[PDB]
RNA sequence: AAAGGUGAAAAGAACCCCGGGAGGGGAGUGAAAGAGAACCUGAAACCGUGGACUUACAAGCAGUCAUGGCACCUUAUGCG
RNA sequence: GCGAGAGCUAACUUCCGUAGCCGAGAGGGAAACAACCCAGACCAUCAGCUAAGGUCCCUAAAUGAUCGCUCAGUGGUUAA
RNA sequence: GUAGGGGAGCGUUCAGUCCGCGGAGAAGCCAUACCGGAAGGAGUGGUGGAGCCGACUGAAGUGCGGAUGCCGGCAUGAGUAACGAUAAAAGAAGUGAGAAUCUUCUUCGCCGUAAGGACAAGGGUUCCUGGGGAAGGGUCGUCCGCCCAGGGAAAGUCGG
């Protein structure tokens, strides 16, 4: 079988730094389009990290700056975005479709928070 | 009647809503596929599925279908929302033979060709 | 050298018996409920940018 | 003087090629082989003709006997009487008459049993 | 090495349509574009569109002879 | 095939004699099958009599007639 | 009826001669159920756009499926295998007829006795600027080492 449960397409250390990639893009911009799979990877990735930038502990942001390198982005997801989220059942951050592209025939699409 | 030659002259012979990309670099039967969805249709369906059908080819048979509509309306005074593609194909035009190396010095060729994308577009109607 | 290699030309039929099968699937175009323009199901209307309210920009 | 072979083989060509029709694939559009399939072509025509002869004499025998056994006689039987009556002396057309004229072939049929025992 | 050929004469296509272009459709020139500049004729292999008769229990050098069905009938309705 | 040698009176073996056919020979027959058997194709014919071989059905023609033989499927793979 | 010998003829070009034919239309091409014992011939229609049948005689580079033949064109394999080091890439923003593939920004990753730098030889303008967008670039390309135009190179002591 196969029946495991992630995804790659790349080695073990790309997979981990496009995820943080697009983690910290998608916080600093709350929007971003890009292949439908990899906002796919993305999700559930980013919405975990909303969740640990949600307790304001120096913890919870020493454990996000971890996967957010950036020192604006977390600032931000710690005192601007985890704070908003508060009231919501760790939920948010949708992915709408777009058309195919012309370059590779890949459909595209957008995550947003 | 008269005979040929007085014809020629009494007649000019056109081609109503009809238009051709000529020398299209693509391979006609690559092409093809995407002429083929589009045969015998409400010229706007072709207008609308090319717009989402993924093959490459489709900009060249989008712009021969708009060229044929161009004409069916202007040139030959026809009512477009009755339109649709009476005829469409694809032939093939010269070829552009280009060289290529290979391992251990043989050679070959690659064949880029190209093709003739001509579309038909004809008034409908029932009766 | 180039190994297995075929045995005889194939007919310009079998050729094609061959390819009965590569014929492309129209897309099932939706017609967009705004701008009325023929959109892709569960996309949003390159035409419009809605997907109920105006997600891309116009 | 040179002397080319121009308009010569095309047409020789086109004479052959034409004569393939319902020839199937190549054997219809390829000269060489749509040619050589006219040699094979002559061996069955020529020999066919000597041959329709054989088939066809067998198609009428068939039958001017399940008519000859439509009765209680049988080919065999029923021929070499007609023959017992040097009268009798059609077989050219006695199938037909067997198979279109019931009325007559018995007829026949019993004129030779009245000419057998 | 290969490589020729618009038309009598450039009169070689003003202007309008679709296209970024290429290309094409009209208009106009010309006897002719059923000569337009990837321009005398333009065979064949080879690709394709449409139509007619066919084909999804079948073992096939691919035809040939015979018969029936369907279609069509300018040297051709009576033979094909 | 017939007559010999050679060879294990082996070989679609080899070498000579001699007849026939294939080679340069179609047609019928022997399932198929150069040479075995009957026969030598000037062309046409939905005509007729025969050869060798055959006459339950697959294919044309007596599942014919009379007196017998074997029960083995002998028929339709050999001997002391 | 094979090797072979003998006989009678068909066709192709060129040449002499005869009868001619043609822009209301030649040759060539294309279609055809006619003609002749064959090679072959004719009629009709379509195409074509200028030279051309028939007859007698003469001369021939005179007749093709084969030669792993020669040149050219086009097929099959088949949309198959490949797209040339496993040093990755992401987002935003911009330009544009059209961009994964160009430009900008911000990150990521790879080399760092090098995948940095300076010459030589060799190559020549490939350099810079502005344009370009056929073909080349194993894919896009609005970009390029590609195409077009203009500009650029400066030595008494560095090499000769
Ligand atoms: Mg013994
Ligand atoms: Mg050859």
């Amino acid at each position: 079988h196969g029946k495991a449960g992630r995804k790659l397409n790349r080695n073990s250390s790309a997979r981990v730094a496009l995820a943080r990639a697009q983690a910290t893009a998608l916080l600093r911009e709350g929007r971003i389009q890009t292949t439908l799979t990899k906002a796919k990877e993305l999700r559930p990735f980013v919405e975990q990290l909303i969740t640990t930038a949600k307790g304001g502990d120096l913890h919870s942001r020493r454990l996000v700056a971890q996967d957010i390198h950036d020192k604006d982005v977390v600032r931000k997801v710690m005192d601007e975005v985890a704070p908003k989220y508060a009231e919501r059942p760790g939920g948010y951050t949708r992915i709408l479709r777009v058309g195919t592209r012309r370059g590779d025939g890949v459909t595209m699409a957008l995550i947003e928070l | 009647f008269r005979n040929k030659k007085q014809r020629k002259q009494q007649v000019k012979l056109r081609k109503p809503g009809f238009a051709v990309a000529k020398y299209v670099r693509m391979s006609p039967r690559k092409v093809r596929l995407v002429v083929d969805v589009i045969r015998g249709k409400s010229v706007q369906d072709a207008e609308d599925l090319l717009r989402f059908i993924p093959r490459s080819a489709s900009e060249p048979v989008a712009k021969v279908l708009n060229s044929a509509k161009a004409n069916a309306l202007h040139n030959d005074e026809m009512l477009e929302d009755r339109l649709f593609v009476k005829e469409a194909y694809v032939d093939a035009g010269p070829t552009l033979k280009r060289l290529i190396p290979r391992a251990r010095g043989s050679a070959n060729i690659i064949k880029k060709r190209t093709s003739h994308i001509t579309i038909i577009v004809a008034e409908k109607g029932n009766k | 050298a180039k190994h297995p290699v075929p045995k005889k030309k194939t007919s310009k039929s079998k050729r094609d018996m061959r390819r009965s099968h590569h014929a492309l699937t129209a897309p099932n175009l939706t017609e967009c409920p705004q701008c009325h323009g023929k959109k892709l199901s569960h996309h949003i209307c390159p035409n419009c940018g809605y997907y109920d309210g105006r997600q891309v920009l116009a | 003087p040179r002397a080319k072979t121009g308009i010569v083989r095309r047409r020789r060509h086109k004479k052959v090629l034409k004569r393939a029709k319902g020839f199937w694939g190549s054997r219809s559009k390829q000269y060489r082989n749509a040619f050589q399939t006219l040699l094979n072509a002559a061996t069955y025509e020529y020999r066919d003709r000597r041959n329709k002869k054989r088939d066809f004499r067998r198609l009428w025998i068939q039958r001017i006997n399940a008519g000859a056994r439509l009765h209680g006689m049988n080919y065999s039987t029923f021929i070499n009487g007609l023959k017992r009556a040097n009268i009798d002396l059609n077989r050219k057309v006695l199938a037909d008459i067997a198979a279109r004229e019931p009325e007559a072939f018995k007829a026949l049929v019993d004129a030779s049993r009245n000419a057998r025992q």
